[PDB]
RNA sequence: AAACUGCGAAUGGCUCAUUAAAUCAGUUAUAGUUUGUUUGAUGGACUCGGAUAACCGUAGUAAUUCUAGAGCUAAUACGUGCA
RNA sequence: AAUCGCACGGCCUUCGUGCCGGCGACGCAUCAUUCAAAUUUCUGCCCUAUCAACUUUAUGGUAGGAUAGGGGCCUACCAUGGUGGUGACGGGUGCGGAGAAUUAGGGUUCGAUUCCGGAGAGGGAGCCUGAGAAACGGCUACCACAUCCAAGGAAG
């Protein structure tokens, strides 16, 4: 959540129950919009940002999980990577795909199953591409003692009930599968989100 | 306060029973031109009895104005019938509880 | 700044009496279902009237607790016309 | 089938007036749903069998009603069941888990104040309100028990 983050970022002293005035200060943005308030949830890869003589700030996950701000460039600032967390399907080809900060989407865009990526601005609402869940793709993973890393999918076992393991190829060392709920994807041949580094 | 000729119309009326207390409405009447009264307040007050010492009547709150026409007044009872009459025993019923 | 309406007073606190139980734990099921508010989505500046508390003026079982006969007054709380 | 709070503009246009217009918070509707809910299941959860046969919508098939939603949850009708020598039904016990203490390890012990979930607010049932309560700081109201009294009635 937003204050938890902001104040990560703070951590050295005094704020808190001074922390009201932060958000009051109008001085911070979530996904290039004004939020002032107090009980704000906030998410992996929302975009966060600050003043005027200022900065904008990523929200990761450290190798351990938690959330974290990373600092982030104005450039790669103007996007966003959306999983699809959900589908109620349909019409005409539209599932509403639900993703993971709580958007709605109704409708093309030419795809889409869960744990597909799409790539988004800021401004407009508009959706660039989609990063497939597929091998040869690449991704980051979002929880637990294996978090904080990224890899290429070597292969998906899919079995009954769910698709139950994304297997990797890689790493700078050796290969590590993970369940698809962990999986986040980053990149694909045509666009990649990929300059950070590395990494077991 | 003062009059020259007038009177009551009685509302409704009601009481709380274990106690002494039926409640005794009008308004005092005399609209058209011209004032509030004693005739009519006199015979509506002594036929609520058969009283004796200082009546068992309290009249006191006639506010009408310098203004405008609506006093109503009505007046007090330990009790009385034509004070419960035009509407017999409630406030007791309140108090039967809900 | 006092009342009305909205959000809240259910969170929280503390005690294991009840308590061997799908009570609870851990795993799943849940399209067999809820989520107001919010974060997010989807829809969308003509003319208006209506009565009401505080304030008031007195009060009954009356010291009472309590609330009403009652003047006065304001409603993104209400009721509407509606592409 | 059935409004606030700041603006400012362009235009016939002096303040005149017509409709619209840049944000900041409304605000209602569930129309897939987010932090933040509930209801169910395959499992295990003390001792006593000088507790050894149990239970009568309590079990099962089918149809309503109910409810946010599952249903003998509630209710008709039909079937007479389902369970237990692998401990059912019943009795006693100076919260359950996360955990605590031991002891080299194993087990024993402990289960609690805290974290977590559940439950109840003198005892018990029911209800309004509100998104959410079956409510310690709401009511109703039987009983239990203190209290006020100008001893009528209130009152916790």
């Amino acid at each position: 959540p937003l204050i938890l983050i902001i104040r990560n970022r703070l951590k050295y002293a005094l704020t808190y129950r001074e922390v009201i005035s932060i958000l009051m200060q109008r001085h911070v943005l979530v996904d290039g919009k004004v939020r002032t308030d107090k009980t704000y949830p906030a998410g992996f890869m929302d975009v966060i940002s600050i003043p005027k003589t200022g900065e904008n700030y990523r929200l990761l996950y450290d190798t351990k999980g938690r959330f974290r701000l990373q600092s982030v460039k104005d450039e790669d600032a103007k996007f966003k990577l959306c999983k699809v967390r959900s589908v109620q399907f349909g019409q005409k080809g539209i599932p509403y795909l639900n993703t993971y900060d709580g958007r709605t989407i109704r409708y093309p865009d030419p795809i889409i199953k869960a744990n597909d990526t799409i790539k988004i601005d800021l401004e407009t609402n508009k959706i660039v591409d989609f990063i497939k869940f597929d091998v040869g793709n690449v991704v980051m993973v979002t929880g637990g003692r294996n978090t904080g890393r990224v890899g290429v999918i070597k292969n998906r076992e899919k079995h009954k009930g769910s698709f139950e393991t994304i297997h990797v190829e890689d790493a700078l060392g050796h290969q590590f599968a993970t369940r698809l709920g962990n999986v986040f994807t980053i990149g694909k041949g045509n666009k990649p989100w990929v300059s950070l580094p590395k990494g077991k | 306060k003062t009059a020259p000729a007038v009177t009551l119309r009685t509302r409704k009326f009601m009481t709380n029973r274990l106690l002494s207390r039926k409640q005794f409405v009008l308004e005092v009447l005399h609209p058209g031109r011209a004032n509030v009264s004693k005739a009519d307040l006199k015979e509506k007050l002594a036929k609520l009895y058969e009283v004796k010492d200082s009546n068992c009547i309290f009249v006191f709150k006639f506010r009408t104005h310098f203004g405008g026409g609506k006093s109503t007044g009505f007046g007090l009872i330990y009790d009385n019938l034509d004070a419960a009459k035009k509407y017999e025993p409630k406030y007791r019923l309140i108090r039967n509880g809900l």
